[PDB]
C-alpha cells in the first residue's frame, strides 16, 4: 500500500492570506496591524 | 449612544470587557441573594 506519493512544494505569503480575507472576516495588511499591536500594550486584528 | 461610535473591532472588545465584569458581578449577587439554600454554593466554582 505504500504508493509513492507526489512530492509538491508550495510558498505561503501570509501577509496575502490576510489582505484577502473576504471583506465580513476583516481583511488587514499585516504589516502595519503588526505595528500597531506592537505599539500597543494589547489589540487585535482580523476575526475567526 | 457612545457604544454607537464604535468600529467591530472596538465593539468586539467592549462586549467582551463587558461580559466579563458583568458575569463576576451577577454571580456574587446570584450566591448571597437568590441561590437556594439547598444548593451548598459557597463560592463561583460552585455555583458552575
Amino acid at each position: 500500500r505504500d504508493k509513492r506519493a507526489l512530492e509538491v512544494e508550495r510558498t505561503v505569503s501570509l501577509a496575502e492570506v490576510y489582505a484577502g480575507l473576504p471583506k465580513d472576516n476583516g481583511p488587514f495588511s499585516l504589516a502595519q496591524e503588526i505595528d500597531k499591536l506592537v505599539s500597543q500594550g494589547s489589540g487585535s486584528a482580523g476575526s475567526g | 449612544v457612545l457604544t454607537a461610535g464604535l468600529n467591530s473591532q472596538q465593539a468586539n472588545t467592549l462586549h467582551a470587557f463587558l461580559d466579563e465584569s458583568r458575569s463576576a458581578a451577577l454571580s456574587t449577587y446570584y450566591i448571597r441573594q437568590v441561590a437556594k439554600a439547598a444548593a451548598a454554593i459557597k463560592s463561583r466554582d460552585d455555583l458552575y
